[PDB]
C-alpha cells in the first residue's frame, strides 16, 4: 500500500508475532492448576492478546516487513488513505487538550495579578476560582482567536529587555 | 539512498534536537555577549572571564566563552 | 518630577526595572544628581525593591 | 477548618489531588479500553 | 539530681501553621517573591538551629521529629509484615525453601505490566523479593500467615502509638532541657534498657519459641503440625522432650548448675549442616551473655546515688605529657552540641552497619539465606552503602559544629585545639599517603595492563608472575581456622567457614567454602585503602578547615554551606565544608562501589555454585582476571551484564528498564555537575520574555537554582543514577544465574 | 593623629604555636605585623586556626597576607570593641603603616581624603570595546 | 593589579566599604548625593577581587565594579 | 575512489573523523562570533541594520529555539 507497506492483516509476520506470543503465554500457562488464579489471570492475558491483535488488524493499520504496525504523518495522504485516526485526529485531540490547560492557567494568572497578593494567590491556589475558570476553559479556542482578533492576546513592547535589546 | 524506517525517523529528529539544541547554546552566547539582564556590562569583561561573584544570586557559567564551553558537549 | 506615590516608567536601559513601571516615594530638591526614588513590586537579582533614578529616566506613564 | 482548608489549598497538596485525579482517570480509560493506539 | 523535668501546654495544636508556608522562618515567613523561596523552604525545615536560639525548643524539636522517624519506620514494618501475609507465598516456600523463590509483591493486570508477575513457584506469581525477610520470619518461628497478620496490626498499632507521643511531647508535655543533658542516665537506661532487656527478651523469645519451632522444621515435620508457640510455654513436658533440660526447670539457673543447660546454650560454631544458618542455639547462648553484658554496662555512671562514675571526671582525669588539657572541656561539647553527637553516632552507625554486612555474609544467621545468593548480595550491598553514607554526614555534621557551635573560650589548648594547631602536617602527612597509595595500588593494574597488552605476561603482578601474596591476612586466616584446638578450647569448629576446613551445602548450591586470598585480593585490598583514604582526606580537610584557612582567613563568618567567596585570590570555588561533603560523596560513591564489585565478583567466582566438585557461577576466574582493569571490563561488567540486557520479554525486564532509568538520571545529573547557573539565568530571562509577550509570566519570578543547589541536584541525581544502575545489574545477574 | 611607629619589643599574644604561620614569603618579600591595646586578659580566635589568649596591655602578631590582619581586626573590632592596626614590614627592616591610614576608619568619611578611581558617569555610559582597541595593552573601556 | 571603579550612582550607604575584606575602599566627601559621601578606591593594588563590595551595593546597575586584571603576589592572596 | 566502499573500516573512519571536525569548526564559527560582537562589532556603524536587529529580536531568536528544542526533546 503506502510506501510498499503491506497492511496488517494481510501481513504474515504479523500472525507469526500474534502465533508467538500466544505460545509463550500457554508455555507460561501449561505449568499451572485449571482454576487456579496465575491460570485465570494467563487465561486473561491470552485474551486481552487476541483481543488487541484483532482490534489493530480491524483499524486497517499497516505493518512493514517485521509485522509492526506503521503510522502515516501526512495529512493528505492519511486523509486519502483511510488513516487520520492515528496521527491527524490524535494532533487535533491533543492541541484541544493543550490550549486548554494553558488557556486555564493563564486566565488563572490574569485573575489573580489583579489582587494585592498575586504571589499568594500562586502560592496558595484559590480553588473556587480556579474550578469556575477550568470549567469555563472549554471554549478556548473561540476566547482564544477573539483575544487574537482584539489585539489583547499580546503585550506590547512594555517588555523587559536587555542593554541590548 | 539507503531504506529508511521508523528507526531512521527517530534518529533524524534525534539529530535535528541535537542541532537545534547546540545552536541555542551557541545562539544564545553569541547574542547575550554584549550583556544580559543579570549582567548589563558584560561587554566591559571582555570574552572569557571566570564569574562576576556570588552577588546577585551567583553568575556562574556567564560568559560567552563558558557558553561555547557548555555546547561543546551538546556538539 | 513627579509627585509622591504616582506611577512611572523606567527608561535607564541597564536597570532591572527598564521598560516597567514602579512608584514614586520622592523626589530630592538638592542638587543630588539621581533624585528620584522609585519603589518596584518585584525584586532584582540582589533582591533589592528600591533604586534611585533621574528625570530623564522616569516617565510619568 | 478554615486553616485546614487553605493547607489543602496549598500548591503541593493541590499537585498531588490533581495528578491522582489525571494518573487515576488515565489508568481508569486504559483499564476498561485496553490497549488504544489509534482513533 | 537527675529527675523528669516538664513544660505543660508549650504549643498550641492548630492548623493555623499548616496554612502558613515558612511560619518556622523569619526571613522566609514574608512570603515568596522569586521561586529561590519554595526550595529555601524545603532546605531549611529540619535546620532547626536555624530557626531558635534555645536549646531547649531545638532538643523538643528533635525528640518529637524522632518520634515521627520511628512512626514512619513503624509504618514500613506494619506494611512488609502484612505484605508478607496477604500477597506472598511464605508458606509454600516454608513448605519447600529450597525450590521456592521467596516472593512478597504482586502486580495488577494493566497495561502489560502483568509480565513482572514471573514464575516463583509455590502457585505463585510475582516479584521474588531480596530483603530477606522470608528467612528472618522462618528464624523466628513464624508458620502462619495470620501470625504475620497480627505483627502487622501490631506494627501498625505502635506506629499510631508513635505518632501520638510525637504530639504529646511537643505540644502537651514538652521535656525540659535539663531533662535532656542527663547524659549519664540516659547512657545507663539505653545500656540496661535498651540493648540489655532487648537481648534479654529476645533470647527469652528464642528459648522459648525459636529452637523448638525450628528443631522440629529441621527436623522436617509439615509446619501446620509443628505444635503452637504458646503450647510450647504452657507444657514444658514438650520441651523437655525436644531438650532435656527444661525438665528440670529454672533449678539451674538458680543453684548455678548451668552446664545442665548445654542443650540449647551451646558453643558448636559453623553452620546448621542441613540449613546452612548459624545454630540458634549458638544465637541464643550469644543473646543471654549480650544480655548480661549490657546490663552489667548499664549500671555505670551516678544518678541520684553516690555509686557509679562521672563522665566529665573520666574525661577530665586523662590528661598526659604530650597532649596538655587533654579531654577538657569535651563533656560541655557534647552535652550542648547535637551536631557534634550527630557526627559520633553517624560515624559509629555507619562503620556499625558495615561491620553487620560483613559479619552476615560471612557467618549466616538466618536458615536458608546462604543459598540464597540474590539475598546474601543484597544484604551485603545495601548495608555498605548505608555505612557509606552515615560516615559521610558524620563528616558533614562535625564540620556544621566546628563551624556554628565551635567556641574556643571554653576551648582552649585542648585536643580538638591541638588538632586545630597542626591540621596542616595533618592534611599534608594524609595527601602524600594517599598519593602514595594510589600510585602503587593503582600502578600495578596499569602495569599489568600494559604488559599484558604488550604479550609479557611473565612481567606482570599475578600469582604465576611476580606474586605478591597476602601473607598478613593468611596467617590471620589460618590462625582462625586452627583456634577451636588451642585458643578456644571449648569450640566444636570455627566461627566461620571462610577460615578453612570443610563444605557445607544445602540443596545442591554451596553455602559457604573456604575463601583463598591471593594477589588480587591483595591489590583490591590495597585499592579499598586508597580510596578510603581519599574519601577520609576530603571530609577530615573540610572538617579542619571549616573555619579559615591561609585562602580564607574568616571563611567561619561566611557559614557552613556557601558558594564561594568570589573570582578573586585566584578562585575560591567550593571553599566552604558543604562542598568538601559534596566531594566526599562522589569519592564515598567510588570506594563502595569497587568494594561490592569486589564482593559479587569473588563470591561468584571463589564461594558460590553448585556441588555435583564444585562448578562456581564464573569457573573461578577471579585470580587470574581481577589483575587487570580489561579483565574487570570484560569478565566482570560485560560479561555478567548479559542478564539484565537480555531481560526483555521476562520477569526481570524491569531491571532492563531500570538499567536504563539509572544510565539516563546518571548522565542527566553531569549537566547540573558540569555547568553554571549564570548560562541558566540568562536562559530564563529569554523564555520570561516569550511569557511576558503572551501575559503568562507568573508573578513569583522564575530564578536558576543557586550554586550550591545545582551541586546537591548534581551529586544526588549522580549518586541516584550510579547506585541505581549497579542495583538493577546485580539484582538481575544474580536472579537469573542464582 | 600623627603616623605611629612600630615597636618590636612588644608582647605577643599567649599561643602554643600553629603550623599555619610564616613561610618564606616573610623571610624573602614581606609579612604583616598587628598591633592592639587590650583592656583585659581574653581569648580570641587566631585567623590561622587555633585559640590564643591577648595580653593585658600591648600585643602583637605577625600574619603572612594581609586579609589575615583584616580577618583579626573585624573579630577584635566587632567582638572585643578595640582599635588595632597593622603595618607592613619588608626584610630590609622598613616599615609601611596602613589601616587607619587616615588615622580615621575607613567605614566614615574624613575630610582630606582624596576620592580616586571615580567614574563621573554611569556604568552604561561607558564606551564599547570598538573604541579601545589596539591600545598598548588589554584595556576594558571603563579603564578610560 | 585589578581594577575597581566607582560611578556617580553611589548613594554613600558605606556597605562595600564595611563588605571589603582588605581594606582598599574608603568614603570620601562629596555632594553627588544626599548622603554627601562617595566610595573611593585609592589602594587597588592590594585588592584580590573577591567582589563583597558588588555583592553589598544596593544600586541597580552597581556603583562599584571589579574588572579581574593583571595578578600579582597580593592579588592572588597568597601567603607564601 | 577505485575499491573504496570495500574497505569498510576505512569508509567509517572517513565519514567519522570528517563528522567530527566539522562539529569543531560549527562550534568555533559560533565562538568567532560571540568574539566579533564583543570586540569588533561598533554599534554607530551599524544603526538600524540587519546585525543590529537580529540584536533587537534575540529574545525571539532564543525563545523560539528554547521551543523547538523542548519539543524535540520531549517527543
Ligand atoms: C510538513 C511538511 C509536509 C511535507 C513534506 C508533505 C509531503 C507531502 N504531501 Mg502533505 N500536507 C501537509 C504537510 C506536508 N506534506 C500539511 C500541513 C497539509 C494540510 C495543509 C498537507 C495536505 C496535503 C494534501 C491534500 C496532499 C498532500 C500530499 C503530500 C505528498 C506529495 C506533495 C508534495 O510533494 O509537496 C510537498 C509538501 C509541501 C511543500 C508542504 C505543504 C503541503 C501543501 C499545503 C499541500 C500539498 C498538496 C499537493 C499540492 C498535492 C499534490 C498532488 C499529488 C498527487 C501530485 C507529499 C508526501 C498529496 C498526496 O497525497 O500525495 C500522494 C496530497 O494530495 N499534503
Ligand atoms: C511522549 C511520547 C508518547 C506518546 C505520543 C505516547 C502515546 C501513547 N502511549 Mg505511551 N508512553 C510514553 C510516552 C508516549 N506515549 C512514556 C514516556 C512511557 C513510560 C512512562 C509510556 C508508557 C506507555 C504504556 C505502558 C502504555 C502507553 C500507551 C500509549 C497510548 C495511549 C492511548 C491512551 O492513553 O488512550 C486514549 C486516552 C485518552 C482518550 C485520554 C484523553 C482525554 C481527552 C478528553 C480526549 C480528547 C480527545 C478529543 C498512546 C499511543 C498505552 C498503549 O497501549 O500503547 C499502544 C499503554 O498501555 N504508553
Ligand atoms: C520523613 C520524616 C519526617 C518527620 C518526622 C518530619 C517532622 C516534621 N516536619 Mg518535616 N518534612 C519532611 C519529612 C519529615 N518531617 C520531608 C521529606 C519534607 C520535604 C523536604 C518536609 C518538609 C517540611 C516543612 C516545610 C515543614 C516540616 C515541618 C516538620 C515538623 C512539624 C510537623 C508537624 O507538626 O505535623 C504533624 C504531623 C501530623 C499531624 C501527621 C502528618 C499528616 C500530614 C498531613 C501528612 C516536624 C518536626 C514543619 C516545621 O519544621 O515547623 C518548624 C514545617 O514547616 N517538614
Ligand atoms: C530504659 C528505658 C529506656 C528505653 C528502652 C529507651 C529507648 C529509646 N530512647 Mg531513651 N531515654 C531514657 C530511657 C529509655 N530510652 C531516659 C531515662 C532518658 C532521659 C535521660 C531518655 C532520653 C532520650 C532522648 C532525648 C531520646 C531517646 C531516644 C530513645 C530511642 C532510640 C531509638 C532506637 O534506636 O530504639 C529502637 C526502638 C524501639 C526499641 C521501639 C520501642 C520503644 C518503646 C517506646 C519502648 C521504649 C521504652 C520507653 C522509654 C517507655 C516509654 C513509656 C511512656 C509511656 C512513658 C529508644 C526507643 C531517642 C528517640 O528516638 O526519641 C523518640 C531520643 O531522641 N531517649
Ligand atoms: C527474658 C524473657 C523471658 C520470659 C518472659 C521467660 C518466661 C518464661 N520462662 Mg524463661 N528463660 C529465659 C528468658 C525468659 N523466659 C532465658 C534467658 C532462659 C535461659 C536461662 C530461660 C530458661 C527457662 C527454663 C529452663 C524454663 C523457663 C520457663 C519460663 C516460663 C515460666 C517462668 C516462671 O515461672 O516465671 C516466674 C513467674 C513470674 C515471673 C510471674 C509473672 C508475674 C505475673 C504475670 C504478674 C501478674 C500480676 C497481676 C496483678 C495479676 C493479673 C491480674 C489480671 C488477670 C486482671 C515463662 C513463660 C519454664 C517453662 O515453663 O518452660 C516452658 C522453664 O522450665 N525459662
Ligand atoms: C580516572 C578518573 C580520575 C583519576 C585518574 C583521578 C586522579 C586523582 N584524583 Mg580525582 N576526581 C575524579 C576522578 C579521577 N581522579 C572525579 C570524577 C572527581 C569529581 C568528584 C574527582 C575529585 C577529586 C577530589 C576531591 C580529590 C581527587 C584527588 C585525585 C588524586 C589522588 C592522588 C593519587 O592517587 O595520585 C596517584 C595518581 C593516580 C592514581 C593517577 C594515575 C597515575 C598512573 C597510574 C601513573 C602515572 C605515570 C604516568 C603514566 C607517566 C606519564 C609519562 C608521560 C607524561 C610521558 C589523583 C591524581 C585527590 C587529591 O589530589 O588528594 C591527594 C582529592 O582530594 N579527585
Ligand atoms: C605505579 C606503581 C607501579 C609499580 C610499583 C611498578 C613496578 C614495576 N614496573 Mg611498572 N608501570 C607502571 C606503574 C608501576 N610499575 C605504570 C603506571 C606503567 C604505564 C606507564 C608501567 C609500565 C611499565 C613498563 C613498560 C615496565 C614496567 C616495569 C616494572 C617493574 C620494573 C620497574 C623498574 O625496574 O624500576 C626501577 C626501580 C625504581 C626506579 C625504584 C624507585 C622507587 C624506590 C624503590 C622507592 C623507595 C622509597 C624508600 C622506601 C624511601 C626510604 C626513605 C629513607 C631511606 C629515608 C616493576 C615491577 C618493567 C618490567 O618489565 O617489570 C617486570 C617494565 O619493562 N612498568
Ligand atoms: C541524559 C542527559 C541529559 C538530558 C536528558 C538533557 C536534557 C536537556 N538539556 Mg542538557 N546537558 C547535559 C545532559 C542532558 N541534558 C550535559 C551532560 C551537559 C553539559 C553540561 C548539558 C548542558 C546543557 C545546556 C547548555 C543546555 C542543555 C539543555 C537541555 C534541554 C534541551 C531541550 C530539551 O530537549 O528538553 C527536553 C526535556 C528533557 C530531555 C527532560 C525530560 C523531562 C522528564 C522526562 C519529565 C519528568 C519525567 C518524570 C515525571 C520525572 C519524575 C521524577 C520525580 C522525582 C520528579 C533538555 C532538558 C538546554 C536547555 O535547557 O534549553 C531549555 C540548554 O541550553 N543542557
Ligand atoms: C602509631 C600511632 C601511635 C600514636 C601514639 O602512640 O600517640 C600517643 C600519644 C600519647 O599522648 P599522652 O600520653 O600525652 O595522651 C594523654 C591523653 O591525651 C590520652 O589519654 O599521643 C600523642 O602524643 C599524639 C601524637 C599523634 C601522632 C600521630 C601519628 C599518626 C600516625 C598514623 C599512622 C597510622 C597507621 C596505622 C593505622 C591503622
Ligand atoms: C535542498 C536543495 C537545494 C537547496 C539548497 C539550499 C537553498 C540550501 C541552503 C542552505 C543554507 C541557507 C544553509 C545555511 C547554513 C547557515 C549556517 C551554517 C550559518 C552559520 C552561522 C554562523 C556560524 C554565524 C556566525 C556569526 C555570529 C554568531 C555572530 C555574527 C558573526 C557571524 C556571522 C560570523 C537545491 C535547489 C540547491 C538542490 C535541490 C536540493
Ligand atoms: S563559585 Fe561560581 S561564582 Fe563563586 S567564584 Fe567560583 S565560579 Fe564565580
Ligand atoms: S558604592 Fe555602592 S556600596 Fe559603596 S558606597 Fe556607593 S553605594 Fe554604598
Ligand atoms: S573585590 Fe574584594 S577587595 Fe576588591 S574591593 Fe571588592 S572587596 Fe575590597
Amino acid at each position: 500500500d503506502i510506501a510498499g507497506l503491506t497492511p496488517c492483516s494481510e501481513s504474515k509476520a504479523y500472525a507469526k508475532l500474534e502465533k508467538k506470543e500466544l505460545k509463550t503465554l500457554e508455555k507460561r500457562l501449561k505449568q499451572y492448576e485449571a482454576d487456579s488464579a496465575p491460570a485465570v489471570a494467563l487465561k486473561a492475558t491470552m485474551e486481552r492478546t487476541k483481543a488487541r491483535f484483532a482490534n489493530y488488524a480491524k483499524a486497517g493499520l499497516l505493518c512493514g516487513n517485521d509485522g509492526l504496525p506503521h503510522l502515516i504523518a501526512d495529512p493528505g495522504l492519511a486523509l486519502k488513505y483511510g488513516h487520520a485516526g492515528e496521527v491527524f485526529i490524535p494532533t487535533f485531540g491533543f492541541l484541544y487538550v493543550a490550549g486548554y490547560i494553558g488557556y486555564v492557567g493563564r486566565q488563572y494568572l490574569i485573575a489573580v495579578k489583579g489582587e494585592a497578593k498575586p504571589t499568594d494567590k500562586e502560592i496558595i491556589i484559590d480553588v473556587p476560582l480556579a474550578t469556575k475558570l477550568a470549567w469555563q476553559g472549554a471554549g478556548w479556542p473561540l476566547a482564544a482567536v477573539q483575544e487574537l482578533q482584539r489585539g489583547t492576546l499580546l503585550e506590547k513592547e512594555e517588555n523587559i529587555t536587555v542593554s541590548p535589546r | 539512498f539507503l531504506t529508511i524506517g521508523p528507526g531512521d525517523f527517530l534518529v533524524h529528529h534525534a539529530i535535528a534536537l541535537g542541532l537545534h539544541t547546540t545552536t541555542l547554546i551557541l545562539v544564545k552566547g553569541a547574542l547575550d555577549a554584549r550583556g544580559s539582564k543579570l549582567m548589563p556590562d558584560k561587554k566591559d569583561f571582555g570574552y572569557s572571564f571566570p564569574c562576576d561573584g556570588p552577588g546577585r544570586g551567583g553568575t556562574c557559567d556567564i560568559s560567552a566563552y563558558d557558553a561555547f564551553y557548555l555546547a561543546v558537549f551538546w556538539m | 518630577g513627579p509627585k509622591r506615590g504616582s506611577l512611572v516608567k523606567i527608561l535607564r536601559p541597564e536597570s532591572y526595572w527598564f521598560n516597567q513601571v514602579g512608584k514614586v516615594v520622592s523626589v530630592d530638591q538638592s542638587g543630588v544628581r539621581y533624585p528620584v526614588v522609585v519603589r518596584f513590586e518585584n525584586q532584582n537579582y540582589a533582591g533589592v525593591t528600591t533604586n534611585n533614578y533621574a528625570l530623564d529616566e522616569v516617565v510619568a506613564a | 477548618m478554615k486553616d485546614f482548608t487553605t493547607y489543602l489549598s496549598t500548591a503541593p497538596v493541590i499537585a498531588t489531588i490533581w495528578f491522582t485525579f489525571t494518573a487515576g482517570l488515565l489508568i481508569e480509560i486504559n483499564r476498561y479500553f485496553p490497549d488504544p493506539l489509534v482513533f | 539530681k537527675v529527675k523528669i523535668a516538664v513544660d505543660r501546654n508549650p504549643v498550641e495544636t492548630s492548623f493555623e501553621k499548616w496554612a502558613k508556608p515558612g511560619h518556622f522562618s523569619r526571613t522566609l515567613s514574608k512570603g515568596p517573591n522569586t521561586t529561590t523561596w519554595i526550595w529555601n523552604l524545603h532546605a531549611d525545615a529540619h535546620d532547626f538551629d536555624s530557626h531558635t536560639s534555645d536549646l531547649e525548643e531545638i532538643s523538643r524539636k528533635v525528640f518529637s521529629a524522632h518520634f515521627g522517624q520511628l512512626g514512619i519506620i513503624f509504618i514500613w514494618l506494619s506494611g512488609m509484615y502484612f505484605h508478607g501475609a496477604r500477597f506472598s507465598n511464605y508458606e509454600a516456600w516454608l513448605s519447600d525453601p529450597t525450590h521456592i523463590k521467596p516472593s512478597a509483591q504482586v502486580v495488577w493486570p494493566i497495561v502489560g505490566q502483568e509480565i513482572l508477575n514471573g514464575d516463583v513457584g509455590g502457585g505463585f506469581q510475582g516479584i521474588q523479593i531480596t530483603s530477606g525477610f522470608f528467612q528472618l520470619w522462618r528464624a523466628s518461628g513464624i508458620t502462619s500467615e495470620l501470625q504475620l497478620y497480627t505483627t502487622a496490626i501490631g506494627g501498625l498499632v505502635m506506629a499510631a502509638a508513635m505518632f501520638f507521643a510525637g504530639w504529646f511531647h511537643y505540644h502537651k508535655a514538652a521535656p525540659k532541657l535539663e531533662w535532656f543533658q542527663n547524659v549519664e542516665s540516659m547512657l545507663n537506661h539505653h545500656l540496661g534498657g535498651l540493648l540489655g532487656l532487648g537481648s534479654l527478651a529476645w533470647a527469652g523469645h528464642q528459648i522459648h519459641v525459636s529452637l523448638p519451632v525450628n528443631k522440629l522444621l529441621d527436623a522436617g515435620v509439615d509446619p501446620k503440625e509443628i505444635p503452637l508457640p504458646h503450647d510450647l510455654l504452657l507444657n514444658r513436658a514438650i520441651m523437655a522432650d525436644l531438650y532435656p533440660s527444661f525438665a528440670k526447670g529454672i533449678a539451674p539457673f538458680f543453684t548455678l548448675n548451668w552446664s545442665e543447660y548445654s542443650d540449647f546454650l551451646t558453643f558448636k560454631g559453623g553452620l546448621n549442616p542441613v540449613t546452612g544458618g548459624l545454630w540458634l542455639s549458638d544465637t541464643a547462648h550469644h543473646h543471654v551473655a549480650i544480655a548480661v553484658l549490657f546490663l552489667v554496662a548499664g549500671h555505670m555512671y551516678r544518678t541520684n546515688w553516690g555509686i557509679g562514675h562521672s563522665m566529665k571526671e573520666i574525661l577530665e582525669a586523662h590528661r598526659g605529657p604530650f597532649t596538655g588539657e587533654g579531654h577538657v572541656g569535651l563533656y560541655e561539647i557534647l552535652t550542648t552540641s547535637w551536631h557534634a553527637q550527630l557526627a559520633i553516632n553517624l560515624a559509629l552507625f555507619g562503620s556499625l552497619s558495615i561491620i553487620v554486612a560483613h559479619h552476615m555474609y560471612a557467618m549466616p544467621p538466618y536458615p536458608y539465606l546462604a543459598t540464597d545468593y540474590g539475598t546474601q548480595l543484597s544484604l551485603f550491598t545495601h548495608h555498605t552503602w548505608i555505612g557509606g553514607f552515615c560516615i559521610v554526614g558524620a563528616g558533614a555534621h562535625a564540620a556544621i559544629f566546628m563551624v556554628r557551635d565551635y567556641d574556643p573560650t571554653n576551648n582552649y589548648n585542648n585536643l580538638l585545639d591541638r588538632v586545630i594547631r597542626h591540621r596542616d602536617a595533618i592534611i599534608s602527612h594524609l595527601n602524600w599517603v594517599c598519593i602514595f597509595l594510589g600510585f602503587h595500588s593503582f600502578g600495578l593494574y596499569i602495569h599489568n595492563d600494559t604488559m599484558s597488552a604488550l604479550g609479557r605476561p611473565q612481567d606482570m603482578f599475578s600469582d604465576t608472575a611476580i606474586q605478591l601474596q597476602p601473607v598478613f591476612a593468611q596467617w590471620i586466616q589460618n590462625t582462625h581456622f586452627l583456634a577451636p584446638q588451642l585458643t578456644a578450647p571449648n569450640a566444636l569448629a570455627a566461627t566461620s567457614l571462610t577460615w578453612g576446613g570443610d563444605l557445607v551445602a544445602v540443596g545442591g548450591k554451596v553455602a559457604m567454602m573456604p575463601i583463598s586470598l591471593g594477589t588480587s585480593d591483595f591489590m583490591v585490598h590495597h585499592i579499598h585503602a586508597f580510596t578510603i583514604h581519599v574519601t577520609v582526606l576530603i571530609l577530615l580537610k573540610g572538617v579542619l578547615f571549616a573555619r579559615s584557612s591561609r585562602l580564607i582567613p574568616d571563611k567561619a563568618n561566611l557559614g557552613f554551606r556557601f558558594p564561594c567567596d568570589g573570582p578573586g585570590r585566584g578562585g575560591t570555588c567550593q571553599v566552604s565544608a558543604w562542598d568538601h561533603v559534596f566531594l566526599g560523596l562522589f569519592w564515598m560513591y567510588n570506594s563502595l562501589s569497587i568494594v561490592i564489585f569486589h564482593f559479587s565478583w569473588k563470591m561468584q567466582s571463589d564461594v558460590w555454585g553448585t556441588v555435583t566438585g564444585v562448578s562456581h557461577i564464573t569457573g573461578g576466574n577471579f585470580a587470574q582476571s581481577a589483575n587487570t582493569i580489561n579483565g574487570w571490563l570484560r569478565d566482570f561488567l560485560w560479561a555478567q551484564s548479559s542478564q539484565v540486557i537480555q531481560s526483555y520479554g521476562s520477569a526481570l525486564s524491569a531491571y532492563g528498564l531500570i538499567f536504563l532509568g539509572a544510565h539516563f538520571v546518571w548522565a542527566f545529573s553531569l549537566m547540573f555537575l558540569f555547568s553554571g547557573r549564570g548560562y541558566w539565568q540568562e536562559l530564563i530571562e529569554s523564555i520570561v520574555w516569550a511569557h511576558n509577550k503572551l501575559k503568562v509570566a507568573p508573578a513569583i519570578q522564575p530564578r536558576a537554582l543557586s550554586i550550591t543547589q545545582g551541586r546537591a541536584v548534581g551529586v544526588a541525581h549522580y549518586l541516584l543514577g550510579g547506585i541505581a544502575t549497579t542495583w538493577s545489574f546485580f539484582l538481575a545477574r544474580i536472579i537469573s544465574v542464582g | 593623629w600623627t603616623v605611629p611607629t612600630l615597636n618590636p619589643d612588644t608582647p605577643s599574644p599567649i599561643f602554643g604555636g600553629s603550623t599555619g604561620g610564616l613561610l618564606r614569603k616573610a623571610q624573602t618579600e614581606e609579612f604583616y605585623v598587628i598591633t592592639w591595646e587590650a583592656k583585659k586578659e581574653q581569648i580570641f580566635e587566631m585567623p590561622t586556626g587555633g585559640a590564643a589568649i591577648m595580653r593585658q596591655g600591648p600585643n602583637l602578631l605577625k600574619f603572612g597576607k594581609k586579609e589575615q590582619c583584616l580577618a583579626l581586626t573585624t573579630q577584635l573590632r566587632n567582638k572585643f570593641k578595640l582599635t588595632p592596626c597593622f603595618y607592613r614590614v619588608f626584610p630590609d627592616g622598613k616599615v609601611q603603616y596602613l589601616h587607619p591610614a587616615d588615622g580615621v576608619y575607613p567605614e566614615k568619611v574624613n575630610a582630606g581624603r582624596v576620592g580616586a578611581n571615580q567614574n563621573m558617569r554611569r556604568i552604561g555610559q561607558n564606551v564599547n570595546p570598538i573604541k579601545v582597541k589596539f591600545s598598548g595593552r588589554m584595556m576594558s573601556p571603563a579603564e578610560i | 593589579a585589578h581594577i575597581v571603579k566607582i560611578y556617580d550612582t553611589c548613594i554613600g550607604c558605606t556597605q562595600c566599604v564595611r563588605a571589603c575584606p582588605l581594606d582598599v575602599l574608603e568614603m570620601v566627601p562629596w555632594d553627588g548625593c544626599k548622603a554627601s559621601q562617595m566610595a573611593s578606591a585609592p589602594r587597588t593594588e592590594d585588592c584580590v577581587g573577591c567582589k563583597r563590595c558588588e555583592t553589598a551595593c544596593p544600586t541597580d546597575f552597581l556603583s562599584v565594579r571589579v574588572y579581574l586584571g593583571s595578578e600579582s603576589t597580593r592579588s592572588m592572596g597568597l601567603s607564601y | 575512489y577505485a575499491f573504496q566502499a570495500i574497505d569498510f573500516t576505512t569508509q567509517a573512519a572517513l565519514y567519522t573523523h570528517h563528522q567530527y571536525i566539522a562539529g569543531f569548526i560549527m562550534c568555533g564559527a559560533f565562538a568567532h562570533g560571540a568574539i566579533f560582537f564583543i570586540r569588533d562589532y561598533d554599534p554607530e556603524q551599524n544603526k538600524g541594520n540587519v546585525l543590529a536587529r537580529m540584536l533587537d529580536h534575540k529574545e525571539a531568536l532564543i525563545s523560539h529555539l528554547s521551543w523547538v528544542s523542548l519539543f524535540l526533546g520531549f517527543h
